[PDB]
RNA sequence: CGGCCAACUACGUGCCAGCAGCCGCGGUAAUACGUAGGGUCCGAGCGUUGUCCGGAAUUACUGGGCGUAAAGAGCUCGUAGGUGGUUUGUCGCGUUGUUCGUGAAAACUCACAGCUUAACUGUGGGCGUGCGGGCGAUACGGGCAGACUAGAGUACUGCAGGGGAGACUGGAAUUCCUGGUGUAGCGGUGGAAUGCGCAGAUAUCAGGAGGAACACCGGUGGCGAAGGCGGGUCUCUGGGCAGUAACUGACGCUGAGGAGCGAAAGCGUGGGGAGCGAACAGGAUUAGAUACCCUGGUAGUCCACGCCGUAAACGGUGGGUACUAGGUGUGGGUUUCCUUCCUUGGGAUCCGUGCCGUAGCUAACGCAUUAAGUACCCCGCCUGGGGAGUACGGCCGCAAGGCUAAAACUCAAAGGAAUUGACGGGGGCCCGCACAAGCGGCGGAGCAUGUGGAUUAAUUCGAUGCAACGCGAAGAACCUUAC
RNA sequence: AGCUCGUGUCGUGAGAUGUUGGGUUAAGUCCCGCAACGAGCGCAACCCUUGUCUCAUGUUGCCAGCACGUUAUGGUGGGGACUCGUGAGAGACUGCCGGGGUCAACUCGGAGGAAGGUGGGGAUGACGUCAAGUCAUCAUGCCCCUUAUGUCCAGGGCUUCACACAUGCUACAAUGGCCGGUACAAAGGGCUGCGAUGCCGUGAGGUGGAGCGAAUCCUUUCAAAGCCGGUCUCAGUUCGGAUCGGGGUCUGCAACUCGACCCCGUGAAGUCGGAGUCGCUAGUAAUCGCAGAUCAGCAACGCUGCGGUGAAUACGUUCCCG
């Protein structure tokens, strides 16, 4: 175990909590319903890139905000997708649950989306070098990106021997607290097993 | 001061040094000596001094030197070798211990004397000055 | 149908059954096994085996090598042979041109023709690389008859030297013997013990006997073909170098076989024997010491005369010759100029012996005017690694043994140089409760807990140096719980 | 404190150089040189806590100056003064001085200061190594089971014991045991939980329920070592508590296997521990108590924290280890 999770390193300094509420007696069941919501949204939607899911609660009403790179896919033009998600979130005993669907401004500057794309390419047929090079170039093309590192490991290329490979470009100062490191991990489903892709993206520092 | 090994061959890399020197001159002009830590600004000033001291006549290198004038080729063998690799003609004053096979336009004479080398530099400077006159 | 080398998937099997020219594939997901689809290459054929050539420059005439990869005889002398400076005339042997005869046919090759084409057949040339006869040329090689002095040798004048053989001889030291003084230890080691001494040792002094080796000079300095050679003197003797160039006039080089010399050890006969010292004895160390260390100690080491004939006999580099930048030490000798001419004054030159460095060469390391560069002449040797420098036969030897020198079988390598790591009972410089300085513990007792082992129907499973063992277990009566 | 990359250069090539040399540092930290010039991950800093001060701040927290108090005290009206709690900020930067230093890094000493030279302690663990561990948190390729290797239940087992190893606790006593009196903490927890006063037991505890989602109430107002007094007099003892007999309490459906605790009795080994070996450099070791998580209860002497009292020693890198 080498490196701690970058989000947890800067949780109180740079990054922010993804769940915002206060509970004293009802902390445990709040946590249970939050994880249920998260797993439901993870399983239901896979096509549009789900970069982040926030949950806010206040007594009866529950506010869940999600960021996706393809908002049109997850939303029903007549509300059909909205109807389905609303109903099955009511079924999660959430009382009144309301949704704010959002869109990320720069999908290529978001680590989770980058890892999702790399893993999706890896799954079907693509050689891993191609995927890493393409992701690195696309991210560095963005204005705020100051450094990106992509690393994936496993039975790469269907080999019998597991391997770890990584390429870096620019600056990725993992030990610096003020530097904001966007971290994204997502597992690629291949016929020979499971391939894990980790992405670190560095875009300046916040003081 | 000192020939950085590979000015001519590694031109693209060493041009970045001139770019950085200009950036740091701009930073001096804007006055950013207090916005960061004292150690960082001190190290930055030291870097400024080192870069300007090691690169005195290098701030005008646009493309490449069309010719090289050198004193005591034995001492600066790296510069002559770089010119020979690039094919740039080299004009040198060769002393009795030098190799005439490496220079194209030798000028036999002493280089250990300040006065003789000074006189030769006068001659070459007059040549280049009049040539810049007749552009 | 993995790559060489055109052409891939599925099922079955699992270190089996099997495949395979080599590398190598079979360990429940094989493009290498077996079978089916698909494909590729050929096609009345397609594969396998056997044999020859090619690839193989891997016997190298074309067309290879020998410092370290296999390969320079240990070194010389010299026989047969090979090879040979400048120049004149001649011969026409080699060499070369031309011509005539011959080189059967068939075959091969070129053209044409006939089978319906082709294979096949025929016709006409070429080829038949050669040999014999005539005629022409004389540059080169050779022969013959001369000439020359640059190679080679002689003469004369100097020079340096541990070159060799013999005889005689000197001093220091070790040992022993004798006689004084003189006491209780000496000797030896990492530490000791065997050992010597108390019957007078070790120490010190005087005297005597004997053998061997020659401190300083004394070095990367000299001599010798190599092995090798330094105490002094005398006798006999070999080679080298320089100068003059008086003499001879190619008399040169190499050298198969052959002959001679050839460290140390060893062998024979006869002497000698101080020190050292295989073997052999004890002591010690060690788990064991047929060793390293200690105390003794025989052959041998020494001399005379003979054998042996090997060495990391190495510069791991055969001999001769010519040419190809320099710089700087040092040994021997001749000479011009600074000139005191005292002075490595300096230069030039010939002969040695080192270091550094170009060009060039080499796989690299390196070599580099003392070549491992550029060339010519002659000799020795190499042809993957083991088996094996061995067996058999032979020759030599008193013997030990030496020289010459295989095969069966077996492997798919064995090798050279250099690079990056790792390591060292290699070196240097540093660090850390690493040691040292301290304080408190564990290992002993009782109990708690975990583990091994054993036991049981079951004692669920996982964790085994640091980095498993009050760990997963932050809570096993039922539940947990998987037994 | 190291691991690399781009370009350049050297080499037929594997590769080399940078990253080596001198100095310096905790550090590939920095400086000077240098066929190298730069860059990246590491180092350091940015974060938390702690040590000083300033401003803001007064409740459930303080109470110095004023009043009411009845012993029972900030208890009560009142008050920012002093603590404290929590927001913002200042403050250590070789900043200054003197000396070594290449006038460079760096280093020694001094002043000021609460603090002096990365102040103390945390969090943060580069490329990789060890096919290290984990298919029993989870997920997962392939293989296997599928009237069972799934699944329900009762009972049992995971606690078995001739031994061996490992981590701990309690001791072997007078620097102590027992009895009486008495003084000082921090941190943390609490709703179907903490649970006080009172009453009943000798004691676990029983009854009862005040007040508390808590700077308020409860954990007692909080400790133990400590201090004072008395006794014991060097003994297998007034040390030591194992083992065993009898009697109870509580939790729980249920304490046989197999819970903790309380009372009476019992009173084992043990006299400071061989070879060997472990931790620790200062608020540290040693020692004393308190709290939390897991949890109906507990095998907790374990683990994670908190405070009390508080040492000795370092000449120096030859040896052992990395």
């Amino acid at each position: 175990g080498q490196k701690i999770n970058p989000h947890g390193f800067r949780l109180g300094i740079t990054t922010e909590w993804k769940s915002r509420w206060y509970a004293d007696k009802q902390y445990k069941d709040y946590v249970k319903e939050d994880v249920a919501i998260r797993k439901l949204l993870a399983t239901g939607l896979e096509r549009a890139g789900i970069a982040d899911v926030e949950i806010e609660r206040t007594r009866d009403r529950v506010r869940v905000d999600i960021h996706t790179a393809r908002p049109g896919i997850v939303i029903g033009r007549r509300g059909t997708e909205a109807d389905r998600i609303r109903a099955d979130l009511e079924k999660l005993t959430g009382k009144q649950v309301q949704l704010n669907i959002l869109e990320v401004k720069n999908p290529e500057s978001q680590a989770q989306l980058v890892a999702q794309g790399v893993a999706e390419q890896l799954s079907n047929r693509v050689a891993f070098r191609r995927a890493m090079r393409k992701a690195i170039q696309s991210a560095m093309r963005q204005p705020n990106v100051k450094g990106i590192r992509v690393q994936c490991s496993g039975r790469l290329g269907g080999a019998e021997m597991s391997r770890s490979e990584f390429y870096r470009e620019g600056r990725v100062p993992l030990h610096t607290l003020r530097a904001d490191i966007d971290y994204g991990l997502y597992e690629a489903k291949t016929t020979f097993g499971r391939i894990g892709v980790k992405v670190w993206i560095y875009k300046g520092d916040i003081v | 001061q000192r020939w950085l090994g590979g000015m001519l061959t590694n031109f693209s890399t060493v041009h970045k040094r001139l770019q950085r020197l200009k950036e740091l001159e701009a930073m001096e002009q804007t006055g950013g000596f207090e916005g960061r830590t004292k150690k960082e600004i001190l190290m930055l000033t030291r870097e400024k001094n080192k870069l300007e001291r090691s690169l005195g006549g290098i701030r005008d290198m646009q493309k490449v030197p069309s010719a090289v004038w050198v004193v005591d080729t034995n001492k600066e063998h790296i510069a002559v070798g770089e010119a020979r690799k690039l094919g740039i003609p080299v004009i040198a004053i060769l002393d009795t211990n030098c190799d005439p096979d490496v220079v194209d336009y030798p000028i036999p004479g002493n280089d250990d004397a300040i006065r003789s080398a000074a006189l030769l530099t006068k001659v070459i400077a007059s040549a280049v000055a009049e040539g810049l006159q007749a552009r």
